[PDB]
């Protein structure tokens, strides 16, 4: 907001408060909250399997 | 996804490169070059064979 | 490009000569190339199949 830069690229949100004080472009990628896990082994309790 | 959000530029108000950037922006995205790349720089590994 | 209006709130894809000669808002609904196909053919029944 000063001008102590120029273009930015960066990881930077596209957020309203942000682009209320600061200028942006159109986005080159977009993001998304998704979930992280590891996949099965695949073993299961000795009840439910039979 | 359980949300939306894009990475953008930054830039002060009155800048004349937020629309030259944009352009470059649309035309690389329709070179596909930013796909590739990204790939690349998100490739890792791979899988490896596990059946 | 005449002024007719500022406005075309429709679904307007963003390409890069629409760029060039319209000035756009930022995206609100990201589109893609994605394939339709059918599920299973799945045609088996519970009567006889036995
Ligand atoms: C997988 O096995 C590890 C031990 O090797 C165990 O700690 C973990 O709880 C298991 N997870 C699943 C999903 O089977």
């Amino acid at each position: 907001i000063d001008h102590k830069a120029d273009l930015a690229v960066a990881p930077l949100a596209i957020t309203y408060v942000r682009e209320k004080v600061i200028d942006f472009s159109k986005p080159f990628m977009t993001l998304g909250i998704s979930i992280l896990y590891r996949k099965p082994n695949g073993t299961n309790p000795g009840v439910f399997s039979f | 996804l359980i949300d939306s959000k894009g990475y953008g530029v930054g830039t002060p108000m009155g800048s004349p490169y937020r629309d030259k950037i944009t352009i470059a922006i649309l035309q690389l995205q329709e070179e596909g070059k930013l796909h590739m790349m990204k790939e690349k720089w998100w490739r890792g590994n791979g899988c490896p064979e596990e059946e």
